[PDB]
């Protein structure tokens, strides 16, 4: 038989297997590990993993990524990288993928602690009390690393996804808000600027 | 309002100096002027929008870092006060600057410019001065949040460069510069004036046969092919300057995504495909739009009559401007402050999230309308997703904004009217849009981002009535060639639909003037005039051999102050007054090489000085090498149709009527011709 | 006690979305496992249709999938559908994706045993020729079923197998017709080149 | 050749004209031009369509026998039998051409160019001469002639423009009272002109290609509604053709193809191009030049052998045969001689040879034949990098350039444009393959962007317009800042064309002796006055006369003028030789107005068929009330490019020229503007 014409190499076969034995693994830790987003703290290493075994065998890579029409292979590792690109996990991963960054870990943890408030503060007038000193340094925090990410150029999907919860938790479903009504002291202004020109053309008019 | 002479002399002097360059050097010296007409108005308008953008962008984070500091504190009000004076600050330094020093650099510079191409030298148009405070003043003003344009201005500012430059000249400054030499008559500032406007058009709103066909609009020549391919090579320099200067400022420089100002996109996505059946609705929508335009320049005719009989002190219409400042910051935070909804970041839309009362992760949605350059408010009109605005805020927005527009034009500030026509049109057409998508369900053919752009057509054209540079911009800012057939459909109904009710914003603030202004045809519907109506029957005619005391008498009667005079009664050609002082200021008697006439050649020297004595008032001056030998000499007999076509197409400002007899009877100018 | 789809989900829902995550992550297992054999329509067309049938019940709509911006039911299933529709697997299925069609599998029969073929004669005396039949049928079922297709590309698996048929039958064997063909292509090439020379000719001296 | 009048006589029976329609033409004039770029548009579709099916049947016997025998031998039948086809279509498409009518011949622009010039040669608007070529491109392309069919629409846009602006069809010999207003020549010449705009826009898409193509001949006044008119024509004319191939080809509402060819569109940012390669297209642009000078000399020694040798029509018909016969022989050398393959991917070849290749690759020559030239063209310019063997193009180029040079000059209706411009792509994508073998494939060297600067070079080189080609090039490819390298391209190429040989139009004007007129003076000749120019015997007309001295001026026998002046010797008039032939048929010595001097507008009755020598021709004659009044009129001393101006500029063709006093010396007839 001749190489790779009807079947696989038994230095390929392996080359071939490992990397399904973890794919699944990786597309299963997705949608198990996916809606309540726990991502981007639950499936790297997986995900490394899978580049891992992408790399070993792409260094008969030739026999198995240029050697079919529909690259199996090739578009399978890409989508992959969409989806780590579009997620951007490195935002929330320390030095080199390896453990959790250093302040989101904390943000992570005043999100539970915040949830903790909502929960034990359980018609909402004393929810609004008990938790905006919270919330407030909450949004803080979330801001600031939102500036610091504009400093260095969407954020980490698994932080903005919390604080997504965060507000339409706090705004809405409480309705907590302060009305400050200072209305009447912008009318107080807003209709007398609107006021000079009348008195500026029939000024002149007469004059 | 005095004519300048684009035709050519052609005496003796002429024939001389047509030699000892054909016994060719002229010609690349008309390429590389042209080259740096382009070089230069890229250069300026990238000086115009790096600056824009850097004030504005410091001015409105100034503000937006102001608001949501005094948003729960309750120091609203005491943030309208500071950014109703921010306004009011830009607009008093933009002003003052422009109302004592050069009041011409008032409102855009396309009427004089247009006026100029005409033949008609408006006095202060083109000198340095003018281009420095018309640019000062349009920065000023559009970092001023006034609701104006920066590419109006693009068109005096490329004129104003060509015209300078071409002379190797300043005179503001009592310099020389003896380099060109030869490109110091009227005929050559005329056609490089020619050149920088068609690189200002092109510039601004980066088409440019936009240009190239504007340029050939005005100007009504006859055809010139080596002119007209110089002034497409100076439009192309110097949109690929623009473009090359933009890209490089943000640090690319590998895709030259930025030809023009203002930049529309791409329009091929096959959501924004058009079909046969939806001809008639684009005929509605140049119905609309040719009406909107007749109400925005009605209403503007009857402010700026106002303006003209009452505010006419220099330090009086400058505190009105102050105003318009102050109700636009006014009115602007009324209708943020009051807006119900909140809608989210989609991903960098709106580049300054304001929120004011939302709930804490959406932002507020009339503070995108405003708090940006109306340029990016266009391209947002256009390219959104359906079902991406609120009719009551982006109509509340068109019915504050049309109005606000149409305030803001006759004040003694340098500003434009295309791209808030542009606003207004992109405003109003979008909503047509979102009224298709209610009216007809989910149908993709009413993809309101097709109708945003022709509403933004039908109100250009409903405004400033002009059509066939206009569409040559619309089908190449689009980048897509087969909408200029809807938009052409656009501009034809809603010019023919203007102009049963109104003359039009350009030609409007030019008749308001009294400048004679000729139109492309004769108003046809007057019959056959022959030129012994149109013409002046009582002439002051010289001689060949004549004793200079008829000289003096018809160069110094200050009750018929003429320019040019025929010489004979027979004719012999026509001299002008122009260059008959200079045959006496350095006494040319019985008892030069065509460089006395040019070196003293703009601001001619009245003839008041010269003092000549009693005893030269019998002396002989004869002038048969300096006359024109071939005038332009119509007949009697001729009708107007005909008179018209050699005054307007040929650059004339004289016109010598003579009969079978060749006697010389009347005299064709353009104040004796523009009056019908 | 918190309202629901805000902390976590509803376990209503999770179930469907585990065992959508059971069978997608299989889905995966077929198409990496059967790859570089591509055998890849005839392996998971039930395991295709079967995520389909979970999409439908996932069809909480609005609490799974309409409720985060990275939505990773929907581009999974997306990146499904892309996978699907450039293997063109239907031509694989008969008519409802019930079973497979009677003519590719008549092809992949013949497919086996042009492969036997090959297996059986074997240098390459007696396998060019005495080999030839296998190669022209399979080619003409080949060119009949693709002619067949245009009036309705193909199935990845028969193409694949017809560029395995394809590049064997091309090198490795160059089992090439030589076609002694020159000599008359020749004459007649030189016999109409030298015609216009010939009427410039007689254009000429007819003077 | 034949002279062609645009000033109108402006006679008295025209004023009263005037004053009967002055109690609503101007509104007949578009629909006229719509419905001009109406029928171009289905005519450009018409020819498409059977091109298309004419040529899918004749390839689909070639490759289902070349496929027969190549398991087998004897491919020598299949070669005769793809000799026989193409002998036999531009048999029967030739024969056509050199018995029938031998004005058809090539593509319309040398004819069309001298019409809008003023030339009438003496075939250019007739329903055979339509129907010649309608037919001839049709059976040309399809006869495997290595040409190119978007040329020859310029000439179908000006025949179906000429026909049907008149209510009469002189090939039926039927009339209608429809349009009687517009038989006048001044609006006939004009109506050609958005004929051949439309036909333009209709050939490649490029709308302002055709106003800016139509604007540079008939270099007249800027006549702004026509030119608006025209503009009109030419949306309409595109969008026509647009809409009837996105019917055709299904997809209704994706109006997909805007032209014949359709270059795509290119936002795909590998052909995007910076600073650092502009001097590498200024060298693009010499080779361009170089080759067009080798391409026009090699073709002009080639009609220099034809016109002396081969005038007779069957030989030229043998010609026209032995030609497609050789054609197809030296493609199938080069198809059974080339030794590479390369499997298809998609739509590529759409009829693949599988000739000697390895079953799933296919001949890689046969891609390069076996096509419309319109997809090569398009694949060149969009082919992705690493898709093309060079020596493949370098052989299909090198025989190409002698195929599009040798088939030029026969007698077939063909274009040059497809063959000029695939030659372009075909030696331009040469040095993007060669950069990207020096550079290491860097992203600059992309050969997609270096085709489209070879086609533009190639075009420039051979045939020297710009204006009317740096417009299509900007609007066809819909990238507006590819303009700029097209522009120095184009200026490159013209100039390193011009200093070896004149443009192919040019060249094949001047070879059959057309008193044609350039831009402006032949270099300079200011010197040269009109003293020099105007013919000195004069044949003067009185308004006092007798008739048969009209006998005698109309009746010379060695001149035939048609410009006959009028005096008393004061000059009073200009009187032609139509409108006196007419004033001798009717009794005149009152009912005679303007209809009845448009009784059968061209080719009125000659002098010999009129018999009034005995009663006539012995009283006088009162042409006072038919005369045009007010001819143009220069004195001798007018320096020729102040009489050339007013001479080209306005259609002209009796400038009468009158000294001093009013007496008549000399007329300027065209023909002494042409021979300097
Ligand atoms: C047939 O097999 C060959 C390989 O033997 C395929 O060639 C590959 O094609 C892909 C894209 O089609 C390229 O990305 C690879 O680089 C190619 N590899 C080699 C080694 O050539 C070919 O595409 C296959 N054709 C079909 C129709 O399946
Ligand atoms: C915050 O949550 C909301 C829903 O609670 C998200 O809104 C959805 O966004 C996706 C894409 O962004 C849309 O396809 C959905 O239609 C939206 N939902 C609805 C009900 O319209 C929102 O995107 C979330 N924001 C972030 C940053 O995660
Ligand atoms: N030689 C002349 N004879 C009669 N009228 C003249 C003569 N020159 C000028 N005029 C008239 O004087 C008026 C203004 O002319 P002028 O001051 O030269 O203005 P312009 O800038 O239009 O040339 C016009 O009504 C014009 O017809
Ligand atoms: N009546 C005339 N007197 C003098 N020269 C004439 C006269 N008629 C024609 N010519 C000259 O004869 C030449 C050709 O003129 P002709 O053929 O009559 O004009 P057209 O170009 O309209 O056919 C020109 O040089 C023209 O000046
Ligand atoms: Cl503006
Ligand atoms: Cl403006
Ligand atoms: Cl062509």
């Amino acid at each position: 038989l001749p190489p790779d014409l009807p079947d696989l190499d038994p230095e390929c076969r392996e080359l071939l297997l490992d990397f399904a034995n973890s794919s699944a693994e990786l597309t299963g830790c997705l949608v198990r590990s996916a809606r309540p987003v726990r991502l981007c703290q639950t499936c790297y290493p997986l995900f490394q993993q899978v580049v891992s075994k992408m790399d070993n065998i792409s260094r008969c890579a030739r026999s198995l990524l240029m050697a079919d029409r529909m690259q199996i292979v090739v578009i399978l590792s890409e989508f992959f990288n969409t989806t780590w690109q579009e997620a951007n996990c490195a935002n929330c991963l320390t030095n080199n993928s390896e453990e959790l960054s250093n302040s989101t870990v904390y943000f992570l943890n005043l999100f539970n602690h915040t949830l903790t408030c909502f929960e034990h503060n359980l018609n909402y007038s004393e929810v609004c009390k008990n938790c905006r000193e919270a919330y407030k340094t909450l949004s803080s925090l979330y801001s600031e690393m939102q500036k610091m990410n504009e400093l260095e150029n969407h954020l980490c999907i698994d932080v903005e996804d919390a604080m997504n919860i965060t507000r339409k938790l706090w705004s809405r479903t409480f309705n907590c808000s302060v009305p400050c009504s200072d209305t009447v002291p912008v009318i107080a202004v807003s209709v007398f600027i609107l006021f000079l020109p009348v008195v500026f053309y029939l000024s002149s008019f007469l004059h | 309002y005095e004519s300048l002479d684009y035709d050519n002399s052609e005496n003796q002097l002429f024939l001389e100096e047509e030699r000892r360059i054909n016994h060719r050097t002229v010609e690349i010296k008309r390429w590389v002027i042209c080259a740096l007409i382009g070089i230069l108005t890229g250069l300026v308008a990238c000086f115009i929008d790096i600056v824009v953008e850097n004030l504005a962008g410091l001015k409105y984070r100034v503000i937006k870092g102001n608001i949501d500091k005094f948003t729960e504190k309750g120091g609203l009000s005491f943030s309208l006060l500071l950014w109703a004076t921010l306004n009011a600050a830009f607009v008093l330094v933009g002003s003052v600057i422009v109302a004592f020093i050069e009041p011409v650099a008032a409102g855009s510079g396309i009427p004089q410019i247009k006026c100029f191409l005409n033949g008609v030298k408006i006095p202060h148009v083109v000198r340095l001065k003018t281009l420095v405070i018309k640019v000062s003043g349009v920065i000023l003003s559009v970092v001023g949040g006034l609701a104006v344009g920066k590419e109006g201005p693009m068109i005096h500012s490329g004129s104003v460069i060509a015209a300078g430059i071409s002379q190797g000249r300043s005179t503001s400054l009592k310099r020389d510069f003896k380099i060109f030499e030869y490109f110091r008559r009227d005929t050559e500032k005329r056609d490089f004036v020619s050149a920088g406007a068609a690189a200002g058009v092109s510039a601004a709103f980066g088409a440019p046969v936009g240009g190239v066909l504007f340029s050939l609009e005005e100007g009504a020549s006859f055809w010139n092919q080596f002119l007209t391919w110089r002034i497409f090579f100076a439009s192309m320099i110097s949109t690929f300057t623009l473009n090359f200067v933009l890209s490089i400022y943000h640090g690319n420089m590998w895709d030259l995504s930025s030809p023009g100002l203002i930049n529309f996109g791409r329009f091929d996505s096959e959501k924004m495909a058009y079909t046969i059946h939806e001809i008639p609705v684009f005929i509605a929508m140049g119905v609309v739009g040719g009406v909107l335009g007749a109400v925005f320049n009605a209403l503007n005719y009857w402010l700026t009559m106002f303006r003209i009989r009452y505010i006419h002190r220099p330090c009086l219409q400058v505190i009105e401007a102050v105003l318009v400042a102050a109700v636009t910051a006014t009115v602007a935070f009324v209708l943020i402050y009051s807006s119900r909804d909140c809608q989210p970041l989609q991903g960098g839309s709106m580049s300054y999230p304001l929120q004011l009362f939302c709930a804490d992760g959406e932002y507020n949605s009339m503070a995108a309308a405003f708090f940006n350059t109306p340029e990016k408010s266009v391209v947002s009109l256009f390219h959104d997703p359906p079902g991406s605005y609120n009719p009551l805020t982006l109509g509340l927005f068109t019915l504050v904004y049309f109005f606000l527009a149409c305030w803001t034009y006759g004040l003694t500030v340098s500003a434009g009217v295309f791209i808030p026509s542009l606003l207004i049109g992109a405003a109003w057409g979008r909503l047509f849009g979102i009224s298709l998508s209610y009216l007809t369900g989910a149908a993709i053919w009413a993809d309101p981002g097709k109708y945003a752009l022709m509403g933004a057509a039908a109100q250009l054209g409903g405004i400033v009535r002009m059509t066939l540079s206009l569409t040559v911009i619309m089908m190449e800012a689009t980048s897509n060639v087969t909408y200029g057939f809807p938009i052409m459909l656009v501009l034809m109904t809603a010019k023919i639909v203007g102009d049963v009710f109104i003359e039009g914003l350009y030609d409007m603030h030019i008749q308001l003037q009294s400048v004679p202004f000729l139109h492309w045809e004769a108003p046809v519907t007057s019959h056959s005039l022959t030129a012994r109506e149109v013409m002046s029957t009582p002439v002051t005619c010289l001689r060949r051999r004549e004793k200079v005391g008829v000289i003096v008498d018809v160069l110094s009667d200050t009750a018929s102050n003429h320019n040019g005079f025929p010489v004979v009664a027979r004719l012999q050609g026509l001299i002008l007054r122009s260059q008959l002082i200079v045959l006496l200021k350095h006494k040319v008697f019985v008892e030069l090489r065509l460089k006395d006439f040019r070196d003293a050649y703009p601001r001619f020297p009245p003839i008041q000085s010269i003092h000549v004595s009693q005893d030269e008032r019998e002396c002989t001056m004869d002038l048969s090498e300096f006359m024109n030998p071939s005038p332009y000499t119509v007949p009697q007999e001729a009708s107007l149709p005909r008179v018209f076509k050699l005054f307007r197409a040929l650059g004339l400002r004289h016109l010598v009527v003579v009969d079978n007899r060749n006697q010389v009877v009347g005299l064709v100018t353009r104040k004796d011709l523009a009056r019908y």
